[PDB]
């Protein structure tokens, strides 16, 4: 059934070099099946993390995931001028795959 | 039923 | 690291595991190990056993002699856990010891050294009319409180886990397979020469199979059609060997060759399970439950001996056939890559 | 390596439109293609998926029955047929690719044609 | 006329028969009867018996693994001969009494009224690797001297005869079978209409099968090929029914029919055993010795009930298939005429 | 072995 | 219903000749075709036969290997291929039909083409 | 092996209307598998009897068969002008099929 991925905060800002964390709770136990996306303004999203901890190829090491029960977190070790975008939390343990509402990071 | 747990 | 677990229906006994798909390295199989969490205050029986069972359950056309479904345990091993067996002085793994830290003194370890050559977890596709337990080779882990082996174990204090033994593609490729056949005909000693080859030895599931073909016909006969198909064999050998025979994908080209002429093109076969559902007896990779799984990946026999392997052994080869008929068969390997 | 997507346009309510996702560098048998829209200014929403290896097709509740997804395997391009479009369907329609063995996220994305009411 | 016989190795017991093949008329089976020639002084066992046995020796490939093969006596009946039993007292047939006159007072009769619905003498074609006794349904007649049924049969004193239960074509033919199917497609809302029809219900062995075909393709699709094949069905039901299938003759035609056009021609197929030798499991008509026989003729089931039949039941129908796919199947009867 | 005779 | 046979002639020793027995009114699968020579003024001698239903072929000892027999089932005609003809084999080569189920004598005969080495 | 098939007499004659018999001995036991054939001068032989007793269709009833052990007999109840020909005894129980030497019936 539906699994509301209540993602928060729905908006935030941080200077270049500051550490930022984004939290995403699953309304039901989804195991370790979560992935994080980066969507630049108006262009196709891009995959960063899968299995809620695994780092994809190409993406910088600055992106790291983590899990705690039904609470998932994505943390940027040091935000960079090109990291300002909208990040989406996705689970894929149950169909339908459900995406978070997103958190726009502002300069 | 089966389950999971984090070391 | 996300270890698994299972709790007995009464909740008195629970068995933990680090992973459920144990890779096979041709010559060694990863050791099944974990821990059992028990409480002596509710265990006056004073024995907590663990049983690894390599069951082989087979169906086929026995229903006509009545429901003569049979199973034979190809391998069974036991270990005594709650009363620490004096002879099992084997060092713990990192996972076992870290779980022991997590759990305290009320948990006890165990481990089974599965020997090689045991059949890989394989399932045979049931027919639409079949409703019982899916036939094939599977592994299962039992854990039960008790007082002796002869006493029947109670469902109340028993835990059943199903693991599977899995095999992955070699890290290095083989040689580009090739095969050819030359035929002579009563009309005259003039050959009909047929060759075939594949792009590479190992093909991952879903990856297309490129077949390179060349035909030289010096005879007056005409190749009416070109038949190319990829077929799966499953060698079933519990007491005496039997051979399965099942295509999985086929392409029929109406291409022909005129007398004293040559022909050459590349085809693309791609096995998949979507259109092969109806084929009862087809081999599917071992399931952990009543889920959906891909076509049974090939099996890597230990060393070159390949002697006396029980259960089901799966292998693939692709057949190139000409309807003059002339045919040639060409082997290849079909298994997943090693996950990172 | 990439997914080439085209077929966007404008259709008033009650119309039907066809989108295509032409894959390149991989087969639709080793992969599963998902259509992942995004309404203007809103968040992502998965609307349909096809996994040719098994033959299953999955649709979101909001488009259950309304849409139909298919893909010819000879040229490994997937089509999505939308019928009886509405205002709420206006969005970008990114195509995406999910590894068949086994799912690991939508690692490759199309380019997101438009749909309007 | 001439009568058969077999003399026991002991030489003191010989069994006579009027004929070896007994016809079945759906509702009745000809009574197996004859005489046994015995003498007292060579009769140290003090009594002489006869025993009709109907056996079903299966063992198809499914049981090839595990090595074990099985047989169940579908029907057994005994009669007491040398000491005449009043319970067996029946008026003698012309053949029996004529043989009694020919032989003298030192011969004794017997007779078994085989009930209907028992399977006909049918053999399944053994595989090239088989070496055991041919599987299938067969009848056998046993005569022996013994003190009682508990005494073991003596291979040095006993007579083993094999008869067979046979069926023959009805003297009046059935209706000309006909079949058709209509299909609808999304690409075009017009039907693909297919018909087929043989010439007569009942076909003798070797006689060519002839099929009328008519296709009305109103769709936008093109019929790639017209495939027609005749397939033999052999229902096996000892405890619960099982199904097996084999095409005995096939004719793939490259003929096609264009969109919105009609196609019509008459094909011809003739089932024969020459090219079907390799087909393991194919049903062959009952053999007496290890001789050669034709494809198993169709079995005439009793009335329309067709319920609770044992052994192997053989039936034929011919399938017409179009590679647009669309298929239709026609039943027909295959067996010899009544010998004159 | 098998045989035959004329009544 | 009849058998029509043709192809007789003269060939000196060491030659080879082809005879054909074209049947009409019955299939070669429900019948077996036999070749019954008959030296001038002497008795008959069965030389070779074919039973298409089973595929067996039988040859007399005096012609084992020398001759070969085959039948074209598409047109119900049977062929005798005689090789290395010699002095003693001159004769009239009647072809004949034997019922396949079951042998009941050679009920239909060809007209008896002539072979004179 | 070969079943030598002696047939006698190698020649005979009988007035029109007289009953004649032709005897044929099978060197081995051939059961009841024998057939009798009439071969008008120069033309194809014609089948008369099969199974050593069974009279073929179309043939006059004047022809008849019989068996006794390995001795086979063909008898004509009344010889007519058209009955003068050469008759051959043939067994078909074992291959090779062996024909008799023949007995020409003369005016």
């Amino acid at each position: 059934s539906d699994i509301q991925m209540t993602q928060s905060p729905s908006s935030l800002s941080a200077s270049v070099g500051d550490r930022v964390t984004i939290t995403c709770r699953a309304s039901q136990s989804v195991s370790s099946a979560v992935a994080w996306y980066q969507q630049k303004p108006g262009k196709a999203p891009k995959l960063l993390i899968y299995s809620a901890s695994s780092l994809y190829s190409g993406v910088p090491s600055r992106f790291s995931g983590s899990r705690s029960g039904t609470d998932f977190t994505l943390t940027i070790s040091s935000l960079q001028p090109e990291d300002f975008a909208t990040y989406y939390c996705q689970q894929y343990k149950y169909v339908p795959v459900t995406f978070g509402q997103g958190t726009k990071v502002e300069i | 039923c089966s389950e999971s747990s984090i070391l | 690291t996300r270890v698994f677990k299972k709790a007995s229906p009464n909740g008195k006994l629970t068995v933990y595991l680090g992973k459920r798909d144990f890779v096979d390295h041709i010559d060694l199989v990863d050791p099944v190990d974990g821990v059992v969490l028990v409480d002596p205050e509710y265990l006056k029986e004073r024995r907590v056993y663990v049983t690894l069972t390599c069951a082989f359950r087979y169906g086929r056309e026995d229903l006509d002699v009545l429901g003569l479904t049979f199973r034979k345990d190809l391998f069974v091993a036991n270990v005594q856990s709650f009363p620490p067996a004096p002879e099992d002085k084997k060092p713990l793994t990192r996972l076992q010891e870290r779980l022991i830290k997590k759990l305290g003194e009320h948990a006890y370890p165990f481990t089974f050294e599965i020997p090689p050559n045991l059949p890989c977890s394989v399932t045979l596709q049931p027919g639409p009319e079949d409703t019982g337990k899916a036939c094939g080779v599977d592994y299962e882990v039992k854990a039960f409180c008790a007082e002796n082996l002869e006493e029947k174990i109670h469902k109340r204090n028993s835990v059943r886990l199903v693991i599977r033994k899995v095999q992955y593609a070699p890290e290095r490729p083989g040689p580009q397979p090739t095969a050819e056949t030359t035929r002579q005909f009563l009309m005259s000693d003039k050959p009909l020469h047929l060759e075939a080859s594949l792009d590479k030895e190992i093909y991952y599931h879903g990856e297309p199979i490129s077949v390179n073909v060349h035909v030289t016909n010096n005879t007056n006969k005409t190749v009416k059609k070109i038949k190319i198909s990829v077929r799966q064999y499953a060698d079933i050998c519990l007491f005496n060997t039997a051979q399965y025979k099942c295509p999985v994908a086929m392409e029929e080209a109406d291409d022909t060759v005129a007398p004293s002429s040559t022909f050459c093109k590349v085809y693309t076969l791609t096995p998949f399970l979507a259109n092969n559902r109806e084929k009862r007896g087809l081999a599917l990779d071992g399931k952990l439950k009543h889920e959906d799984t891909n076509l049974a990946s090939s099996t890597l026999l230990r060393e070159g001996a390949n002697r006396e392997i029980l259960g089901i052994i799966v292998s693939y080869k692709v057949k190139v056939k000409l309807v003059v008929d002339v045919a040639v068969e060409l082997p290849f390997t079909l298994m997943h890559p090693k996950p990172k | 390596v990439q997914l080439v997507e085209s077929g966007g346009g404008l259709v008033q309510p009650g119309g039907s439109l066809r989108l295509s996702c032409a894959a390149s560098g991989f087969n639709v048998y080793s992969s599963s293609i998902h259509w992942v829209r995004q309404a203007p200014g809103k968040g992502l929403e998965w609307v349909a998926s096809i996994s040719s290896y098994y033959g299953y097709t999955y649709y979101a509740d909001s488009v259950k029955g309304r849409f139909t997804i298919s893909a010819d395997t000879s040229k490994n391009t997937a089509y999505l047929q939308m019928n009886s479009l509405r205002a709420e369907d206006t969005a970008v329609y990114y195509c995406a690719r999910s590894r068949q063995f086994w799912y690991s996220g939508l690692d490759y994305w199309g380019q997101g044609t438009l749909v309007t009411v």
